[PDB]
């Protein structure tokens, strides 16, 4: 005598099934992006300034000597 | 499966997309919606399966 055996859902119920659409901000703001943007820029220009007005005077210097070699 | 609806598509709750423009990026959405809606279908299903002959 035995019982009626199939495949069903369990007692009560299955957890519930997700199936919205999931996709989150994850992002800074545009101030922000383009604050820190114009930040590197500015460091870098800062540098470059440096930089180069070394190389000017380092040319002077080199130019120098040929000029004292020249005669 | 809502205006002609057969088996036991009357008896599980879905939403159905629609579309704004007739172009490909509403068909597009309107087939990913559906994938979703198909989800929620699915879990209807598996809940409510009932028992008896094939």
């Amino acid at each position: 005598a035995s019982k009626v055996k199939q495949d069903m859902p369990p007692p009560g119920g299955y957890g519930p099934i997700d199936y919205k659409r999931n996709l989150p901000r994850r992002g800074l703001s545009g101030y922000s992006m383009f604050a820190v943007g114009i930040g590197t820029l500015l460091f870098g220009y800062w540098s470059m300034m440096k930089w180069n007005r070394e190389r000017r005077r380092l040319q002077i210097e080199d130019f120098e000597a040929r000029i004292a070699l020249m005669p | 499966r809502k205006t002609q609806p057969y088996d036991v598509y009357d008896q599980v709750e879905f939403d159905v997309p629609i579309g704004s423009r007739g172009d490909c990026y509403d068909r597009y959405l309107c087939r990913v919606e559906e994938m979703r809606q198909s989800l929620r279908i699915i879990s209807q299903c598996l809940n409510k399966m009932p028992p008896g002959e094939i």
